[PDB]
RNA sequence: GCUUUACUGCAGGCUGUCGCUGAGGACUCUCACUCCGGGAGGAGGACACCGAUAGCCGGGCA
RNA sequence: ACUCGUACGGUCACUGAAUCCUGCCCAGUGCAGGUAUCUGAACACCUCGUACAAGAGGACGAAGGACCUGUCAACGGCGGG
RNA sequence: GAAACAUCUCAGUAUCGGGAGGAACAGAAAACGCAACGUGAUGUCGUUAGUAACCGCGAGUGAACGCGAUACAGCCCAAAC
């Protein structure tokens, strides 16, 4: 489906209608050192290690909206409930 | 030739002897090892804790 | 499932050994300081159950009785002589830098000294090629071309009781003996014919390998049968 | 000023430098063709030796062990186990080489008890340890103020009980507060968990 | 119990790397180390063996 | 262990005396060889990051794979129209 | 056991190798960290507490400091000279 780049709707932030600019959200690169990553390398080691041995499961035939509303003014951002679409793409 | 009766005809070989060492009749003449004391095998007696219940 | 037979081989045990106790001895050339004042007379020929070939019992000068890896053409009364001042003639044992090129040679050294490792068996010869200050060029039995120290001892000749590979066992009880006076298991049960436990090619209703038989170098024990690391199969191509 | 023994002392911090160096590279090839267990008359590390209880006394023997360098020589499961318990290559023993070395010249030297030990070196495929031994018997030994406590019944073998310096080292017990909750007063009392 | 391109692992083989290991992206040397030799000595050589680790193969095995 | 053995050897497999014979297929799988280029780990190295360290990225790249080749008395195949 | 099962659990249990004693082991701080102007070798008992911590964060596993008791005891080398 299609939708607008930018138009008028609430930011819970100025608390008020204004101008958003809409980004889907590109994933942010790990740093490799949370608490799952050190419990990885302690507790992994010979034979079989537990939920460390399990690889990533699979794909739903369609994904939910990821999206990130930018406030046009304060240009705070907030996300939302997003919603089944089989393709995204933006109008400018 | 059957395993059982038939085949028990044939045994007449001397294996396990009176002990020198303990006095049972497991002094293996062949080997010349105690099956029961382990004489021949070693200078401690033998001796097991699977000879008896766990915590007894 | 259980080892297959190539397993219980490396265990040594009874079945799998040589019959050491029945062998005669281990036909190394003799150690001589120099001088090559060694000499000695064919004193008799004997049967060597190790080989299935007839060996050399010589007695020489210094007093000593040896059995010699003997070529054909030795015989009793023979005088032979070993070192580096040796007559050139068959039956001979000297460095391969006295040995002229284009001589056929048996019972070569790999390393100096230990005694001959090469060209043993019935009938077989290596062949002196080229010589040099550094390194003597062989032709083994099996066609290659072995680089070896000039300084390595070598006997004239071929291999006495050539031809033996040429008459066919006709029965299995001739096969039977021959394989007495060695370290094998015989007679040979096919893989395809046990059961799935006892080797890969094991089990099925008709007997067939359940895979390709050409296996890989780095295949474990076990696992490593049939055609190994083969390069090729079959006759064409 | 500074004693003679702080020189060896600092030589052995920087065994691949210096005369060490070359000494080293010397007596290993001779090393390497004695025994697992051989006497020697003098230690090579007098100041350590000294330290460690040496005295150039009747009844006091030191002898240079040598141990296969690496980890545990372990035989595969025949019995079925969980993958946990299956491994066999990268799994090391819980006793430290210098403690298999006191363990091996004890043996050798039955009348004698361990007093302590010493590393002097490796190549390769081995490690060799110079270990301090005590003859409780011997007079020259009861009457010594700084020793006669090892002549002491209880001290037995002390070495198969882990009773010398490696021995505590190695169980755990260095460590008087945080850490030894397993370890002190015995690994085996605490369910051998240390 | 058995099979395999089932799941997960383990031996084993191959391959790189670090230690053993020295002197003057290709090389020479000898002194460790290895092999042959009764010995003298010869061959080889910082490689190989061995310890450690990494990638690949891995129903041979659990 | 084989081995007091050395290719006329002995190891690993298949077929199963003699006789007359043994066609076609290398696409897949297996084995083996080669490989410009592609891919390909760790150590060391370089960039960022941290007064350090974790960590991110880069360069180089072994076997292996991609790719090419050889091979059926190698696993096997030899149909429908 | 986890109602399968691989980490985990059963369990450092059964069993094996070595070794001492009447008891063993531990033990006079490179401690503790009720952070203090505080405690003062070590065992053990009660408690702290199924607490902190661990864990397919599942099933389960699980301390310590301190406190109240028991008994109390502190010393010897290496080196300097
Ligand atoms: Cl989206
Ligand atoms: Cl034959
Ligand atoms: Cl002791
Ligand atoms: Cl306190
Ligand atoms: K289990
Ligand atoms: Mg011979
Ligand atoms: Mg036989
Ligand atoms: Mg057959
Ligand atoms: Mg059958
Ligand atoms: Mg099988
Ligand atoms: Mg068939
Ligand atoms: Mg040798
Ligand atoms: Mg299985
Ligand atoms: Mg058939
Ligand atoms: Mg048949
Ligand atoms: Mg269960
Ligand atoms: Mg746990
Ligand atoms: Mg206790
Ligand atoms: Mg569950
Ligand atoms: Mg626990
Ligand atoms: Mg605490
Ligand atoms: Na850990
Ligand atoms: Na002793
Ligand atoms: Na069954
Ligand atoms: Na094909
Ligand atoms: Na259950
Ligand atoms: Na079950
Ligand atoms: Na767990
Ligand atoms: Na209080
Ligand atoms: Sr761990
Ligand atoms: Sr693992
Ligand atoms: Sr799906
Ligand atoms: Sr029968
Ligand atoms: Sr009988
Ligand atoms: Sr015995
Ligand atoms: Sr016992
Ligand atoms: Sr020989
Ligand atoms: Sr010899
Ligand atoms: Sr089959
Ligand atoms: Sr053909
Ligand atoms: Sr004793
Ligand atoms: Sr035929
Ligand atoms: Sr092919
Ligand atoms: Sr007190």
């Amino acid at each position: 489906m299609q939708m607008p780049r930018r138009f008028n709707t609430y930011c819970p932030h100025c608390n008020e209608h204004q101008e958003h600019e809409v980004e889907k959200v590109r994933s942010g690169r790990q740093t490799g050192m949370k608490w799952i990553d050190r419990q990885r390398e302690r507790n992994s080691g010979i034979g079989n290690d537990g939920k460390f041995s399990k690889v990533p499961g699979g794909d739903k035939p369609t994904k939910k909206t990821d999206l990130k509303y930018r406030c046009g003014e304060c240009g705070k951002a907030h996300l939302r409930e997003g919603w089944r679409a089989g393709r995204l793409e933006f109008q400018e | 030739t059957g395993a059982g009766t038939p085949s028990q005809g044939k045994k007449n070989t001397t294996t396990h002897t009176k002990c020198r060492r303990c006095g049972e009749k497991s002094y293996h003449t062949k080997k010349k090892v105690c099956s029961s004391c382990g004489f021949g095998k070693s200078a401690k007696r033998r001796d097991y804790e699977w000879q008896s219940k766990a915590g007894e | 499932g259980r080892r297959i037979q190539g397993q219980r081989r490396g265990r040594g045990t009874s079945t799998f050994r040589a019959p050491s106790h029945r062998y005669k001895a281990d036909l190394e050339h003799r150690k001589v300081e120099d001088g090559d004042v060694i000499a000695g007379t064919v004193v008799d020929i004997e049967h060597d159950p190790a080989r299935s070939a007839p060996v050399a019992a010589v007695e020489f000068e210094d007093g000593d009785r040896r059995l010699i890896l003997a070529p054909e053409g030795v015989g009793v009364g023979d005088e032979l002589q070993v070192g580096v001042s040796a007559e050139i003639a068959p039956g001979n044992t000297l460095p391969l830098a006295e040995i002229p090129e284009g001589v056929p040679v048996c019972n070569v050294e790999s390393s100096p000294g230990d005694g001959g490792k090469f060209a043993r068996a019935s009938g077989v010869n290596a062949q002196l090629l080229t010589h040099d200050r550094n390194v003597a060029v062989v032709k083994l039995p099996s066609g290659e071309m072995k680089r070896l120290d000039p300084q390595c001892r070598a006997t004239i000749g071929v291999v006495a009781g050539g031809g033996r590979t040429d008459k066919p066992f006709v029965k299995a009880g001739n096969k039977h003996h021959k394989m007495k006076a060695r370290g094998t298991k015989w007679p040979n049960v096919r893989g395809v014919a046990m059961n799935a436990v006892d080797h890969p090619f094991g089990g099925g209703g008709r007997q067939h390998p359940g895979k390709p038989k050409s296996i890989s170098r780095n295949a474990p024990p076990g696992r490593k049968v049939g055609d190994i690391a083969s390069k090729r199969t079959g006759r064409g191509g | 000023a500074r004693s003679a023994y702080s020189y060896i002392r600092d030589a052995w911090k920087n065994p691949g430098d210096g005369q060490l160096a070359e000494l080293q590279w010397q007596r290993q090839q001779e090393w390497r063709n004695e025994g697992a267990v051989e006497r020697i008359e003098r230690p090579t590390r007098l100041d350590k030796a000294r330290s460690q209880g040496y005295k150039a006394k009747q009844g006091v023997i030191v002898a240079r062990v040598s141990v296969r360098k690496g980890s545990a020589r372990k035989r595969r499961h025949k019995a079925g186990r969980r993958s946990k318990r299956q491994g066999v290559t990268r799994i090391t023993r819980r006793k430290d080489i210098q403690r298999v070395a006191e363990e091996r010249a004890s043996r050798t030297f039955p009348n004698l008890r361990v007093l302590n030990s010493y590393s002097v070196g490796q190549d390769g495929r081995q490690k060799w340890h110079e270990v301090i031994l005590i003859d409780p018997n011997h007079p020259a030994i009861q009457n010594d103020d700084d020793l006669s406590w090892i002549c002491a019944d209880d001290q037995a073998d002390r070495v198969f009980r882990g009773l010398t310096g490696a021995g505590r080292r190695n169980r755990g017990l260095s460590g008087k507060g945080k850490g030894s909750e397993k370890t002190r007063p015995s690994l085996r009392s605490n369910g051998g968990k240390g």
